[PDB]
C-alpha cells in the first residue's frame, strides 16, 4: 500500500524522459548547500 | 473572324513574331543576366524588379497571342507546353504579388525561392527561345548521335534506381538503431546512398562504423559499392561508346 | 531520504483480434470471388 | 390529358420498380421505428412484457388474417388498386401511431402530475399510480396501429412481388426480389438510426432529475416528427401510383411476345391440393419457417448476448446488432440474386447450391460456438459479496439511502477488478460528474480496494458503465457474424426463385400468399413462447424481493444460454439440411418422370 | 480443374491485374510502416496496423499462390528455373509469421534479410519490359 504521509507525492512523469536525482543538505532554519558526495539509490521491496 | 482569322494570325504571326519576340526576348535575357548576377543586384533592387514584372507582362502578351492562336497544334508542342506550364505559374505568382494583404509568411519565404526558380526557368525559355538561329551543325549532330540511343539509357538508370533502392532499404533495414542519426529518414537514406555509390568518404563510413560494434555490415556495404559501380558504369561506359561507334561506322 | 517515480510507459492493447478480424474477412471475401470465379468457369467450360 | 414521354416512361417496368422499392424502404423504416418505439413504451409507460408480446402479436396475425384474403382478392382485381388501398391505409395508419404521442404526453412525466404528486416529495413522484389511467386507451390505439398496419403492409409484400414474378421475365425476378429485401433491409437500418439519433437523449446525458422528463417528452415529440412525414410519404406514393395505368404498356408488349411460339372455393381447394400433393413446396415452406425462425432467433438474442458476456450496454449492443447485420445482409441477398440472373440457374442446381450454402453455413456456426467456448472477464456472480452478506445483501443501508430502485441496477466497476451492481449501491453519496465521464464519489459499503485510480480535482471516483479488460473476442464474433448472415441472405433468394418454377402464370398470385400464411402464424406465433422458455430456462435467478412475477434478472447463465441457443440453431438448420437432401431426391425422381428420356 | 484452373488464372488479365497491383501496393505500403510505430497520430495507430495485417494478408495470398502452384506439375517444380527461387523466397517471406507466432522476436529475428528478400522478388516479377530482358541477356552473356 502506498500513500503519502510516508512516502511522499509521487512524480507523474510522462513517456521516457533523462532525469537526475540531485539533492541539497537543510537544517532548522532552512537549506545550507548543495550536495556532492556518491550516492546509491536502492528499491523499497525489489526489482532488478 | 474564324479561319480568316487564323490565316491572318499565322502571317502575321510570322511577322510579328519574329521580329518583337527576337527583340524583346533579347532585351529580357539581357536584364535576366543582370539580375541574377550577386554583385550587381545591390547595384539595383529597385530598377530590376519593376523591369523583370514589365517583360513579364511581355511574356504574358506572348501567352495571350498563343491562346487567340491556332490553339491545340499550339499544346502539340512540348515547349509550348513548358510555355504555358511556366505562364501558368508566372501570372500565379504575379497575382500573388498583387493582391498583398495574406496571412502566410513573406520576406524571402521558400514560396519566395519557388518563384526564384520559375524565375530561372523563364531565363532558361528565353534562352532557348534566342537559339533559333546558329545552333551550328557540328554541336547539332554531336547531340544527335548522343540522343539516338535513349531507350538503352533509360533501362540502364531504371535498373540503376531499381538496385539503389534495394540497397537502401536494406541498409535502412540493417541500420536500425545503429546511430542512424546521419541516415534517420528515407530522404537522407537514399542521400546516403548516393554518397556510397559516388565514391564520396565511404572509407570514412567504414572508420566510424569500426568505432561502432557492427562490423558485417561493412564487407556488405563494399560488395553492394562495387558490384552497382563496376556493373552500372561499364554498361553506361560500353553502351554510350558503342552508340556513338555505328555512327562512326556510317559517314 | 524518499521519492517515487510514475512514468508512462509504450505498452498498448495488441489488437490481435481486432485485426485477426480483419484477416478472416479478406480470407472469406478471397474465397467467395473464387467461388464466383469457380461457378462461372463451370459455365464457360463446355464450350471448349 | 396527360401524353406527355413522361407518363410514358413512368408505365415502365422500371418505373414501377422505383416506386415498390421506395415503398418497401418506407415500410421497412416505419416497421424499425416501431419496434423499437413499442420496445421503448413496455419500458418507460409502466406496463408489463405480456402486453408488449400482446400488442407485438397483433400485428404478426392481422399480417396473417389479412394475407390469404389480400392474394384471393389480387387473384381476381387489379393488383395496383389493392396496392394503393395499402398504401393509403399505411399512411392513415402512420398518423394514428403518431396521434397518442402528442395527445396524451401527460401519462407518466417526471413532475407534471400535480394534482397527486407534489416537488417537494421524492417518494409520493413515484407513487399514485394515475398513469395506469389513460394507458388503456394508448394500448387501444396501438393494437389498432399494430392490426391495421399488418393488412396495410402485408399487401404490398404479397402483391409487388406477385406483380414482378407475373410481368418480369425470371432473368430480372431475382434482381427485384433480391433489391426489393435490400430496400427492406436498409429501411430497417434507416428507422433503427433515425429513432435512436433523436430517443437517445442530447449530449446533455448526466444533469438533475429533470432530464428524464426532457427525455420523456424528447422522444415522443421525436416519434410525432417523423410518424408524420411517414405518413405524408407515404399518401404521395399512394397518390403517385394511382396514376399509374391499369393496362401498362410493357406488360402488353411482353404478353404479346410470350402469347406466340373465377377464383371459386373449389379452385382454391384444387390449388391447396396441389400444393399439398407436391412435396417440394412443403419443403420450401418448412425450410423458409426455420431461416425465419433461426434469423428471428439471431436478431432477438445478439443484444442479450453481448450484454451478458461481452459486457455492452443493452443500447449499444442492440445497436451493434442492428448496424452490423445489415452490410452481410444486403450483399448476400445481392450476390444471391445476381448468381441466378447472370448464370441462368436451374432448379435442381438451386437445390445443390442451397445444401451448400446451408453446409458451409453450419460450418459457421459451429466455428462460433467453438469461439464461445473461450473464456472472458467475469462481472458480479462470485458467490455472495466476499462473505459480507449473502445474495439479497442488495438492499442495505447505502440502498435506502439515496433511494435506490431494483429494475434500472447497473454495473460499476471497482478498481480492484471487482464489478458491482447498482453503482448508488456502492455507497457513493456524492455524484460529481464530467462532460464525457460519469463517475461516483465517496463510496462506504464498497471494501478496500482502491488500487490505482485516475483523478484530477478530487478522488475517490469510481467510474461509471462495465469495465472490460479482454474483449478482442468482439470483432472476431462480429466477423463470423458477418459471414453467418451473407449465407443466411443467401438462401432464400433461390428458394423463391424455385416458387415460381412449380406454378403456371395464372395461379402465381396464391403462392406467395401461401407461403406467406406460413410466416406468420406457424412460425412466428409459437416462437416467442419456446423463446421465453428458453431464456427463463437460462435466466433462473430472477430478482423475487422486489420484481415478483420475473420481471428483471440479473444472472444469465452465459454457458447456458449460448449451449441451448446453438442447440436449438444447430436443430433448424439440421431440419433444414434434411428438408434439402429429401428435396433433392424427390426433385430429381420429378424430373426424370417429366421427362422419361 | 487443377492445371487447367492455374492456366486460366494466368490467361486471366483481370487476375493479374489485381496481383501487380498488390504486389505495387505491398512495396509502397512496406516502407511507410517502418518510418512511425508510436503514439504521434492516435487516430492513425489502428489504420497503421490494419495495414501492417493487410501486408500479412499479401502474405496470405502468397500462400494461395503456392496452393495454385500446387495446381501445376507439383513435384517437378521443386527443382526449375528462377520460378524456385521465387518459390523459396516466399517460402522466407511465409517464415516471419512463424518465427513471430512461436520465435519470440527478442533476438536476432533476421526478418529485415526475408523482407528484403520477397521485397526483391517483387521488384523482378513486376512484368519486366524488353528493352529491361535484351540488356539483362547481355549482362548475363
Amino acid at each position: 500500500r502506498y500513500d503519502v504521509a510516508k512516502y511522499g507525492c509521487p512524480l507523474t512523469l510522462e513517456l521516457g524522459q533523462m532525469f537526475q536525482p540531485i539533492v541539497e543538505l537543510y537544517d532548522e532554519n532552512g537549506f545550507i548547500k548543495i550536495v556532492d558526495a556518491n550516492f546509491i539509490l536502492w528499491e523499497i521491496h525489489g526489482r532488478n | 473572324l474564324l479561319g480568316l482569322q487564323q490565316m491572318i494570325l499565322s502571317l502575321t504571326q510570322s511577322l510579328g513574331f519574329e521580329t518583337f519576340i527576337f527583340i524583346v526576348v533579347c532585351l529580357n535575357t539581357v536584364i535576366l543576366v543582370a539580375q541574377t548576377f550577386t554583385e550587381l543586384e545591390i547595384r539595383g533592387e529597385w530598377y530590376f524588379m519593376v523591369l523583370d514584372s514589365i517583360f513579364l507582362s511581355i511574356y504574358v502578351l506572348e501567352a495571350v497571342l498563343k491562346l487567340i492562336a491556332l490553339g491545340l497544334e499550339y499544346f502539340y508542342d512540348p515547349w509550348n507546353n513548358l510555355d504555358f506550364f511556366i505562364m501558368v505559374m508566372a501570372v500565379l505568382d504575379f497575382v500573388l504579388l498583387q493582391i498583398n494583404s495574406l496571412s502566410y509568411s513573406f520576406y524571402n519565404h521558400s514560396l519566395f525561392r519557388i518563384l526564384k526558380v520559375f524565375k530561372s526557368m523563364r531565363a532558361l525559355r528565353a534562352i532557348r527561345v534566342l537559339r533559333r538561329l546558329s545552333i551550328l551543325t557540328s554541336l547539332h549532330e554531336v547531340a544527335g548521335t548522343l540522343s539516338g540511343s535513349l531507350p538503352s539509357i533509360t533501362a540502364i538508370l531504371t535498373l540503376m534506381f531499381t538496385c539503389l533502392f534495394l540497397f537502401s532499404v536494406v541498409l535502412r533495414a540493417l541500420f536500425q538503431d545503429s546511430d542512424p542519426k546521419r541516415f534517420q529518414n528515407i530522404f537522407t537514406t537514399l542521400f546516403t546512398l548516393f554518397t556510397m555509390l559516388t565514391l564520396d568518404d565511404w572509407s570514412l563510413i567504414y572508420i566510424d562504423n569500426r568505432a561502432q560494434g557492427a562490423w558485417y555490415i561493412i564487407p556488405i556495404l563494399m560488395i553492394y559499392i562495387v558490384i552497382q559501380y563496376f556493373i552500372f558504369l561499364n554498361l553506361v561506359i560500353a553502351v554510350l561508346v558503342d552508340n556513338f561507334q555505328m555512327a562512326l561506322l556510317k559517314g | 531520504t524518499i521519492f517515487a517515480i510514475e512514468s508512462l510507459g509504450m505498452i498498448p492493447r495488441s489488437s490481435v483480434y481486432l485485426v485477426a478480424a480483419l484477416i478472416f474477412v479478406l480470407m472469406l471475401t478471397f474465397i467467395s470471388i473464387l467461388v464466383l470465379s469457380y461457378f462461372w468457369y463451370l459455365k464457360i467450360y463446355r464450350q471448349f | 390529358p396527360i401524353v406527355l414521354p413522361f407518363v410514358q416512361r413512368f408505365n415502365n417496368i422500371d418505373g414501377f420498380m422505383t416506386l415498390y422499392v421506395a415503398a418497401v424502404l418506407i415500410h421497412g423504416a416505419l416497421f424499425a421505428v416501431v419496434d423499437m418505439t413499442l420496445n421503448i413504451y413496455q419500458v418507460q409507460f409502466s406496463l408489463t412484457r405480456t402486453e408488449w408480446y400482446l400488442m407485438d402479436f397483433s400485428d404478426y396475425i392481422a399480417s396473417f388474417v389479412v394475407a390469404i384474403i389480400i392474394a384471393h382478392f389480387g387473384s381476381k382485381g387489379n393488383r395496383t388498386r389493392w396496392i394503393a388501398a395499402s398504401c393509403i391505409l399505411m399512411g392513415l395508419e402512420s398518423m394514428l401511431f403518431a396521434f397518442p404521442f402528442f395527445t396524451y404526453e401527460i401519462i407518466i412525466p417526471g413532475r407534471q402530475s400535480i394534482e397527486l404528486c407534489m416537488e417537494e416529495n421524492e417518494k409520493r413522484n413515484i407513487i399514485c399510480g394515475n398513469s395506469v389511467p389513460n394507458r388503456s386507451k394508448c394500448i387501444y390505439f396501438h393494437i389498432g396501429g399494430q392490426c391495421i398496419h399488418g393488412i396495410a403492409g402485408m399487401p404490398i409484400y404479397i402483391l409487388g412481388i406477385t406483380f414482378i414474378f407475373d410481368h418480369i421475365p425470371t432473368s430480372s425476378c431475382g434482381f427485384y426480389l433480391a433489391i426489393g429485401h435490400s430496400a427492406y433491409l436498409i429501411g430497417y437500418l434507416l428507422g433503427m438510426v433515425g429513432g435512436l439519433q433523436n430517443f437517445q437523449p442530447p449530449p446533455k446525458e448526466k444533469t438533475v432529475e429533470i432530464e428524464p422528463a426532457k427525455v420523456y417528452q424528447l422522444l415522443q415529440s421525436g416519434w410525432w416528427k417523423t410518424f408524420l412525414i411517414i405518413a405524408a410519404i407515404s399518401f404521395c406514393v399512394s397518390f403517385m401510383m394511382v396514376c399509374f395505368p391499369t393496362s401498362l404498356p410493357g406488360a402488353h408488349k411482353l404478353r404479346l411476345a410470350k402469347r406466340k411460339e373465377q377464383p371459386h372455393l373449389k379452385g382454391f381447394l384444387h390449388n391447396i391440393w396441389h400444393i399439398l400433393k407436391n412435396p417440394l413446396m412443403l419443403t420450401q415452406a418448412i425450410c423458409k419457417v426455420s431461416e425465419y425462425l433461426t434469423f428471428n432467433t439471431s436478431l432477438y438474442f445478439l443484444p442479450h448476448h453481448l450484454q451478458t458476456q461481452f459486457l455492452i450496454t443493452p443500447g449499444i449492443a442492440s445497436l451493434l446488432t442492428g448496424a452490423f447485420v445489415l452490410p452481410g445482409g444486403i450483399i448476400g441477398h445481392f450476390l444471391g440474386g445476381l448468381i441466378v440472373d447472370r448464370l441462368e440457374m436451374t432448379n435442381k442446381n438451386k437445390l445443390k447450391f442451397t445444401l451448400v450454402t446451408t453446409v458451409v453455413s453450419v460450418g459457421l456456426f459451429l466455428l462460433i460456438f467453438f469461439v464461445e467456448c473461450q473464456t472472458t472477464t467475469f462481472a458480479g456472480i462470485n458467490e455472495d459479496y466476499d462473505g459480507y452478506g449473502q445474495l439479497g445483501n442488495l438492499t442495505a443501508d447505502c440502498n435506502e439511502y439515496c433511494d435506490c430502485t431494483t429494475s434500472l441496477y447497473t454495473s460499476i466497476c471497482g478498481r480492484d477488478e471487482k464489478e458491482y451492481f447498482s453503482p448508488c449501491f456502492a455507497g457513493c453519496k456524492a455524484t460529481k460528474v464530467s462532460q464525457t465521464e460519469k463517475t461516483y464519489y465517496n463510496c462506504s459499503c464498497i471494501k478496500e480496494g482502491l488500487a490505482a485510480s485516475d483523478d484530477e480535482g478530487q478522488f475517490i471516483d469510481a467510474i461509471a458503465g462495465t469495465c472490460d479488460s479482454d474483449c478482442l473476442k468482439l470483432p472476431l464474433f462480429f466477423a463470423f457474424y458477418f459471414s453467418a448472415t451473407v449465407f443466411s441472405n443467401m438462401c432464400s433468394i433461390p428458394v423463391i426463385s424455385i416458387i415460381l418454377q412449380s406454378v403456371p402464370a395464372n395461379f402465381t398470385s396464391l403462392s406467395l400468399g401461401v407461403t406467406y400464411a406460413i410466416v406468420k402464424f406457424v412460425a412466428s406465433v409459437p416462437a416467442p413462447l419456446l423463446f421465453r422458455l428458453s431464456s427463463a430456462i437460462a435466466c433462473i435467478y430472477w430478482d423475487n424481493n422486489r420484481c415478483g412475477g420475473k420481471e428483471r434478472c440479473w444472472i444469465y447463465n452465459k454457458n447456458i444460454l449460448v449451449y441451448e441457443f446453438m442447440g436449438i440453431w444447430m436443430s433448424s438448420q439440421l431440419i433444414i439440411v434434411l428438408l434439402n437432401i429429401y428435396a433433392i431426391q424427390i426433385h430429381d425422381v420429378v424430373v426424370h418422370g417429366e421427362i422419361t428420356e | 480443374p487443377l492445371s487447367l484452373w492455374a492456366g486460366w488464372v494466368l490467361d486471366s488479365s483481370v487476375f493479374s491485374k489485381f496481383i501487380i497491383s498488390l504486389i505495387f501496393l505491398n512495396t509502397f505500403v512496406l516502407m511507410v510502416e517502418i518510418e512511425l510505430m508510436e503514439s504521434t497520430n492516435t487516430a492513425l495507430w489502428p489504420v497503421k496496423l490494419a495495414l501492417e495485417v493487410a501486408d500479412w494478408f499479401i502474405l496470405l495470398s502468397f500462400i494461395v499462390e503456392i496452393l495454385l502452384m500446387w495446381l501445376a506439375s507439383f513435384s517437378l517444380f521443386w527443382k526449375d528455373a528462377w520460378n524456385v527461387f521465387d518459390f523459396f523466397v516466399t517460402l522466407l517471406s511465409l517464415l516471419p509469421e512463424l518465427v513471430v507466432l512461436l520465435g519470440v522476436p527478442a533476438h536476432s529475428v533476421w526478418l529485415q534479410l526475408l523482407r528484403v528478400c520477397r521485397v526483391l522478388r517483387s521488384l523482378k516479377l513486376f512484368a519486366r519490359f524488353r528493352q529491361i530482358k535484351v540488356i539483362l541477356l547481355a549482362l548475363v552473356r
